[PDB]
RNA sequence: UGCGACAAAUGCUUUCCCAUCUCGGUGUGGUUUAGU
RNA sequence: UGCUGUUGCUGUUAAAGGGUUCGUAGUUGAACUGUGGGCUGUGCAGGUUUGUGGUCGUUG
């Protein structure tokens, strides 16, 4: 929306003031942890896991039930993604564009989008290197 | 005596009258009550504190329990407080977990190391949640009057009005006695739209 | 990107006072903003204000008596020795008879007259009159 | 008329029209419904704005279809809005 | 692509083997659960692997990319013509 | 009210009126500032000898907000009733 | 290797894996039961 | 001479916003860990307790 563009979208989710899980939610904390851990083992990113629980099990917030975030639960079980989830998606974005630009060399719009995606990667990767979620000497390669 | 197991080992030697009465009630409930039977054996209390609410009837029995039993208490708190209240006529029973507060450091490097749950703000809001547990805070305001006072008003869901309104004055006084901080209570019928109830 | 919460808050109050509004909503809130508001409230330039908790940077609703001609923040927070109070009063205050310069001292956030009486310097936060 | 607005305590009329992030205190527009499958009557909790292929365990029948906003429950489905 | 996500998951948690010869070895045993063949594969080698898969009742997937693309999707820096996952590793 | 000498003289030429809506000083040159006197009514429908008078600044009468300001003031003064009584 | 007294910010009198099977208190009606 | 402008300039048309993006140095950068408490004397503001021309059923 904002970074690398003129978009000024405000679309987002508004978390509630009342954090207590509803009285009708009878799922225990341990069973939720097994759910997220088995959903990650099924191959879902933390965002996909949360949407699955939200839409099917009635678990609005995993943190409000188990006291822990979904990524934190995966880290405790060692299931956390090696590369952070968003950096993974941007890298997948850049790869898919580059595959497209191999065949369409005249697609200058996708070339312009590619520069933004990579110039975004080199700040996200700088952040993860400074925060040590990524190894030092981690470089994005075209 | 077997009921003395419902006290911390330090207090078992010379228990108080209030502590022994609460311990005896807990020991009886651990077998008599169906729901309490599954939780009370793993449970014991620290001490029982009596609070006299001015310009009001009855007293408040503040029961301190170790913070490690927080989830255990929250499971059966409504049943537990109701049972203890009928055991003690002319009293109100409040289950407050004993929490430790680390004094705010004067050093920026020590401040980064403070456990956020041990801050006074976190502890005081947790104590307030303890005393009104079946209801939850739906809003919080600070009225800063022109004379320099800053009074905090806490809003509860208007559904719980018929269940907690009688004890709200006792909650406010016990909160001031424990935290040395003042609190006022209001009710919102539409907490989503921040709509206060007139009565 | 918002860089100064205090400057944003004081700008919002000054606009509301110019338009003659009775109340103004301030967002986001901060400890410095509330401390600044209490200083103005102490001297009677604003009425009662209410802090609304939303589990984030809160909001403040300030009731406005029409006594506040202008309030504003001074950026950056220039250092001010006890000998520099007269310089700042000359530069930013309309007169030597009224108006206040707000300082961040080690003794807290206070007006320049109070800071001078306590023999303490600090950083200039803003002004109101 | 004659009732000047108070910013701290808005009228339910004006506040109800606010965008969820423009309210005095922001909050969700969504909710949960317990939905009865049209084949087995098994109660399933379905998010109002569900977007990922809700299936009823058992019959494996799609209870809702994702839309731009709120999900669309399958025809002949029994749902009730859950509290809170 | 769904197969790319499944392959990434198998690399993360499951067990797999790369190369045509090791894939044939896993097929001769009862160990292979899925065989992925690049569209680059030589036709006779692809026919041989498909025949082994048919005899062993093993599912066979024809990857949309070439051996370079399959190696990249496996997270490898080399090319693979045939992939054989021995343990799905909770994938599917 | 007004500036004062050290000895105690009032010093000021005059004390300008303040708008009852926005408290702004009413200057001598605006010429759009008005004074409205509302007659006081006794228990009977007849009016007394006293009146209630409010001052409105000229700029508020330019913005078109003088009617709203008078409504608010009249309600605060206990002269006007916000809502009709219960049926 | 035992032994005594304490704590403990998170329940091992747990969790998981197999297998056998109307009464009180409170307010002027809500509350944990327990009979329908 | 506020015509060098930190205090303190100007940039639609007078001289002056880079054609558009990206971008290192550099500058700038969102909240939160936090109301001390009673006691006494002294001057102020409003949650209810006996008493003491209006609305309101018919003392209310
Ligand atoms: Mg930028
Ligand atoms: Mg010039
Ligand atoms: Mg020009
Ligand atoms: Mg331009
Ligand atoms: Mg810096
Ligand atoms: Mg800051």
């Amino acid at each position: 929306v904002r970074m690398h563009g003129n978009g000024r979208g405000k679309a987002s989710s508004a978390l509630p003031y009342r954090r207590t899980p509803p009285a009708w939610l009878k799922i225990a904390s341990r069973n939720v942890v097994k759910m997220v851990c088995k959903s990650s083992r099924k191959g879902m990113m933390p965002s996909q896991i949360g949407m699955e629980l939200r839409d099917s099990m009635g678990i609005a917030q995993v943190k409000n039930v188990t006291g822990r975030k979904i990524l934190r639960i995966l880290k405790h079980n060692g299931l956390a993604p090696e590369i952070p989830e968003d950096l993974y998606f941007l890298v997948k974005r850049a790869t898919q564009m580059r595959k497209h630009l191999e065949r369409h060399t005249t697609d200058r719009d996708t070339k312009y989008r590619l520069i933004l995606v990579e110039s975004r990667i080199h700040r996200l990767a700088r952040y993860y290197k400074r925060v040590k979620q990524l190894p030092p000497t981690w470089k994005y390669e075209s | 005596q077997p009921h003395l197991r419902k006290l911390r080992k330090l207090k078992r030697g010379k228990p108080s009258d209030l502590e022994e009465s609460v311990a005896k009630a807990l020991f009886e409930l651990e077998a008599s009550h169906k729901t309490l039977r599954q939780e009370l054996p793993r449970f014991h209390v620290n001490t029982v504190r009596e609070v006299k609410v001015p310009r009001s009837k009855k007293t408040v029995l503040v029961v301190f329990y170790p913070l490690r039993f927080l989830m255990l208490v929250r499971k059966v708190q409504r049943a537990l407080t109701s049972e203890l209240e009928k055991r003690h006529p002319g009293c109100l029973v409040m289950l407050v977990a004993q929490r430790q507060i680390t004094k705010r450091p004067t050093d920026v490097y020590k401040l980064q190391k403070v456990q956020r749950s041990k801050t006074s703000t976190a502890v005081f809001e947790n104590i307030l949640n303890d005393m009104i547990y079946p209801s939850d805070v739906v809003g919080r305001r600070w009225r800063c009057r022109t004379d320099g006072s800053k009074l905090m008003k806490v809003f509860l869901d208007a559904r719980d009005r018929k269940r907690i309104e009688s004890r709200l004055r006792a909650v406010a006084y016990v909160y001031k006695q424990l935290t040395h901080r003042r609190v006022s209570f209001g009710f919102m019928w539409n907490p989503k739209l921040q709509q206060v109830s007139t009565r | 990107t918002m860089m100064s919460v205090l400057a944003n808050a004081l700008r919002t109050i000054a606009s509301a006072e110019r338009r003659g509004k009775r109340q103004v909503l301030i967002r986001p809130s901060s400890k410095v903003v509330v401390k600044f508001l209490q200083v103005m409230q102490k001297h009677g330039y604003i009425g009662e204000f209410e802090i609304i908790d939303d589990h984030r940077a809160g909001k403040i609703v300030v009731n406005l008596n029409g006594r506040l001609n202008k309030c504003g923040a001074i950026c950056p927070r220039f250092d001010c020795a006890t000998t520099d109070y007269e310089k700042w009063m000359k530069n930013i205050l309309p007169s030597r008879q009224f108006g206040f310069v707000v300082l961040t001292t080690s003794l807290g956030i206070m007006d320049h007259e109070e800071a001078r009486s306590r023999n303490t310097g600090g950083k200039v936060l803003g002004f109101f009159y | 008329g004659f009732f000047d607005a108070d910013l701290s305590y808005p009228t339910v009329r004006t506040e109800r029209m606010k965008h969820k992030r423009r309210r005095l205190v922001q909050g969700p527009n969504s909710y949960f419904m317990d939905v009865s499958c049209p084949r087995c009557r098994q109660v399933t909790v379905v998010y109002s704005h569900a977007t990922t292929s809700v299936e009823c365990k058992g019959c494996s029948k799609k209870l809702c279809r994702p839309t731009g906003g709120k999900a669309l429950l399958v025809e002949g489905c029994g749902y009730r809005r859950k509290p809170d | 692509d769904t197969i790319n996500a499944k392959l990434q998951l198998v690399m993360k948690s499951g067990k797999y083997v790369l190369g045509t010869q090791q894939a044939l070895t896993t097929l001769r045993q009862g160990r292979s659960k899925l065989v992925v063949i690049a569209n680059n594969c030589p036709p006779i080698r692809r026919a041989e692997v498909e025949y082994y898969c048919t005899l062993s009742k093993t599912p066979i997937h024809h990857y949309s990319g070439n051996n370079l693309d399959l190696g990249t999707a496996c997270g490898k820096h080399f090319r693979t013509c045939v992939l054989s996952v021995t343990n799905v590793g909770d994938s599917d | 009210i007004g500036m004062f000498n050290e000895e105690g003289e009032n010093v000021d030429l005059y004390i300008p009126r303040k708008c009852h809506a926005t408290t702004t000083l009413i200057e001598a040159h605006d010429h759009a500032a008005v004074q409205i006197s509302i007659a006081n009514v006794g228990p009977n429908g007849v009016i007394n000898g006293t009146t209630t008078t409010l001052c409105i600044a000229g700029y508020l009468r330019s913005q078109g907000e003088s009617d709203h300001a008078i409504n608010h003031i009249t309600i605060d003064r206990g002269i006007m009733r916000i809502k009709t009584g219960k049926p």
